[PDB]
């Protein structure tokens, strides 16, 4: 959205002023004043911007955002560990189905029309 | 004959846990992809008090204010 | 949740905004200049921040899609165990009488 570009451009406002003031400014001090207010506005209409998107996010990307680290590794994190889970899922339900089909065929013989009769049901 | 208590058992395969859930719910193509943006947000500046900002986000006048304060330039 | 966390934000900046606005003119030229860089350091910082939440703003979907599946899983988990132990106590108690 234009939040994201507005903000990007305050940023590097606020870079190229640092670089800027790094030395001794021979010019007037007050480019540095008027870039601070354009990024002061540009905040507070990205601020505005974003309670009217009302973004809900939880904490723990509070404190994956506080080390600093794009999201995709956390995105491929979670795929891998709900992919490992569903793996697990698939794991335990074949082996009880496996266990089922062995101790139905284990003992056919102990009462052929009770398995008719399961087989006919299903 | 019938066993006593018999019933109908449910539905042949409704939502269970034995389906792919993920490619149900439309989610493949982006674990498909995903299988620092700190480092992203580097290329476009610097690098990447930042012990304060966190704080202030824990618990989460232009023209007067330059005209307010006035900074020597040397 | 990132309504609150910006207001804050926000007010925080606009509060260091004018500490540093007040400080500058009592303080010399090189003080000043330096409490300015570390202001624009703090800034940026904001500013990454607030660029990360709004990238992973559409990027919500998988990460819930992963937590729910884990949460089904879980409270799947306690259903089975249950009925387990439904089994043990009537085995350990109900037989006896």
């Amino acid at each position: 959205h234009l939040e994201e570009h507005l903000e990007k451009f305050v940023e590097n406002i606020r870079q190229l002023g640092i670089i800027v003031s790094d030395f001794q400014p021979s010019s007037q001090a007050g480019l540095n004043q008027k870039l601070n207010f354009i990024v002061t506005g540009l905040q507070d209409i990205d601020k505005c911007r974003q309670q009217l998107h009302d973004i809900t996010v939880p904490l723990e990307v509070f404190e994956y955002i506080d080390q600093g680290r794009n999201p995709q590794l956390y995105t491929k994190e979670c795929l891998e560990r709900a992919l490992a889970k569903n793996e697990q899922v698939k794991g335990k339900i074949d082996t009880m189905k496996k266990f089922k089909s062995l101790l139905i065929q284990e003992l056919s013989k102990v009462f052929p029309e009770d398995m008719a009769k399961y087989r006919s049901i299903r | 004959g019938p066993f006593y208590l018999m019933r109908e058992l449910p539905g042949s395969t409704e939502l269970t846990g034995s389906t792919n859930l993920i490619t149900h719910y439309n989610l493949e193509q982006a674990y498909n992809k995903f299988c620092d943006l700190p480092g992203m947000i580097d290329l476009p500046g610097s690098h990447d008090r930042s012990l304060i900002e966190k704080p202030p986000i824990l618990s989460s006048g232009t023209m007067l204010a330059g005209f307010r304060l006035h900074t020597g330039p040397l | 949740r990132l309504s609150t966390l910006i207001e804050f934000l926000l007010h925080r900046a606009y509060s260091e905004l004018m500490v540093l606005t007040d400080l500058l003119p009592r303080k010399s030229d090189v003080e000043r200049k330096i409490e300015i860089v570390q202001f624009a350091s703090r800034t940026r910082q904001l500013f990454v921040r607030l660029l990360a939440l709004v990238k992973w703003a559409n990027n919500a979907g998988k990460v819930e899609k992963c937590a729910m599946i884990s949460s089904f899983l879980d409270q799947q988990a306690i259903l089975f165990v249950d009925t387990a132990d439904r089994l043990a106590s009537l085995a350990r108690d109900a037989l006896v009488h």
